[PDB]
């Protein structure tokens, strides 16, 4: 159908019942949820093919599902832990494995709602050396002290975002990796020509989409409550 | 106990070369077989399936894979790496008359023909007026790889293509930094086998 999934991203706390929802105007008999994982594929969880027909997958511990219609199957996660961090998308099937896929639900777990917090961003000007040399300019984001690893980075050229001369990180790193709840870094690269960097009216700027608290969440400490937010940094052109 | 294998999580090839992701399956009858593809922060795309009709199965963009039951194989194939064609693919079967199952992923990275490289190290400034800086190793080809930070205290990330359309000009680069003061631009990448001809401007 149109499958569609709620909600797109979410972070809990562990030990709280989760659900999340698929919907499909079809009316396939056959629906699934799965979760990927980072080098395990797409591994299945639980299907139904009708209303109160329920098969396990390969990993249904620490899950349950409903199949409340035709049209709707809920996939809930009883109490949360850490290692049910993970892309869920759920599907739907015809009679010959014609499968749809929603867009999925990105969720992370995490023991210490505490811990969460914003990124800070910085964006470092292209070097002389690099324009002298390459007649090319290389901008640099940085994006430092963020938790958990739950982050949108782009980038914004005189107000519209680019994709060209870009390279990001696929992964953060572990600003103390020794530490199961390190904050994490991520770079990213927007190299233009040394003419283009040159203008100063022209306007580079690195956005971070940050996921963390909602406003319902309580926060007890003195610093900033580290809600959804987006965070950039910027640097105007210079011929100086 | 019918499964789907593919050989290596992370695949190189060179830019304009063959491309090939192997995928092996163990059922007894031959099943139905899928490829998909998958970009970064996006969902899972259909490139082509075999469904017991053709065995020759064609796909979008030059795609193709041929069921080979002598061999449980359905290699994906396309004539030319292109830059693009950088993703994770997936082979899937049929299972039991009722789901399909995944095999565990392979990533395709695609090495550009770097002809006139470059290799550099630069300091890069915070555009605010702190003191901060980055260290920038770039413009390097496809024999030289980045090793991590043998020291806790500086940050290394892995390397990274860029392509920059405005030019038709793909570039590699890695990023250092450290909150050491003394830490130099020159000493970042001491961990690291860099060309012997790599430029350090003073």
């Amino acid at each position: 159908a149109d499958v569609t999934q709620t909600p797109r991203n979410r972070i809990t706390k562990t030990g709280k019942r989760i659900m999340l929802e698929c919907s499909q105007t079809k009316g396939h008999d056959r629906m699934y949820w799965y979760r990927q994982d980072p080098g395990l594929g797409l591994r299945l969880i639980y299907y139904s093919f009708d209303v109160k027909d329920i098969n396990k997958g390969e990993i249904s511990d620490g899950y349950s599902v409903s199949r409340q219609a035709q049209a709707k199957f809920s996939l809930s996660l009883e109490s949360a832990i850490p290692n049910q961090t993970a892309l869920y998308f759920c599907a739907t099937s015809d009679e010959s494995y014609g499968y749809t896929f929603g867009s999925g639900t990105r969720l992370t777990v995490v023991e210490d709602l505490n811990k969460v917090s914003p990124p800070e961003v910085a964006v470092f000007e292209p070097s002389e050396a690099e324009i002298s040399h390459t007649q090319k300019a290389t901008l640099v984001c940085l994006a430092t002290g963020f938790y958990p690893d739950h982050v949108e980075l782009s980038w914004w050229v005189n107000g519209k975002e680019v994709h060209s001369g870009v390279c990001t990180d696929p992964q953060p790193l572990k600003e103390q990796p020794a530490l199961n709840d390190s904050r994490y870094s991520l770079s990213s690269r927007l190299r233009v020509s040394a003419t283009f960097w040159q203008n100063p009216r022209n306007h580079f700027r690195c956005q971070v989409q940050f996921y963390g608290l909602s406003e319902n969440d309580e926060w007890t400490q003195d610093r900033a409550k580290p809600v959804t937010q987006i965070v950039s940094a910027e640097a105007w052109g210079r011929a100086d | 106990a019918q499964s789907v294998t593919q050989l290596g999580s992370h695949v190189s090839v060179s830019e304009g070369a063959l491309v090939l992701l192997r995928c092996n399956y163990s059922s007894s009858v031959p099943p139905y077989l899928f490829w998909y593809v998958q970009y970064p922060n996006q969902g899972l795309q259909l490139l082509l399936k075999y469904t017991s009709a053709a065995t020759l199965v064609k796909g979008i963009n030059g795609f193709e894979a041929e069921f080979k039951k002598s061999e449980t194989s359905f290699h994906l194939t396309k004539p030319s790496a292109h830059m693009s064609d950088a993703a994770e693919y997936f082979c899937a079967v049929s299972e039991q008359d009722d789901k399909i199952i995944f095999g565990k992923g392979t990533r395709l990275h695609i090495l550009p023909n770097i002809q006139n490289p470059d290799p550099a190290v630069y300091q890069l400034r915070d555009s605010k007026s702190s003191d901060k800086s980055v260290c920038l190793f770039t413009d390097f080809d496809s024999q030289t790889n980045v090793s991590q930070s043998k020291d806790s205290d500086v940050y290394i990330t892995d390397k990274c293509v860029l392509d920059m359309r405005s030019m038709d000009f793909k570039s590699n680069s890695a990023v250092a930094w450290s909150n050491k003061s003394d830490f130099a631009c020159a000493n970042a990448f001491n961990n690291s086998i860099i060309p012997e001809d790599t430029f350090f401007p003073s």
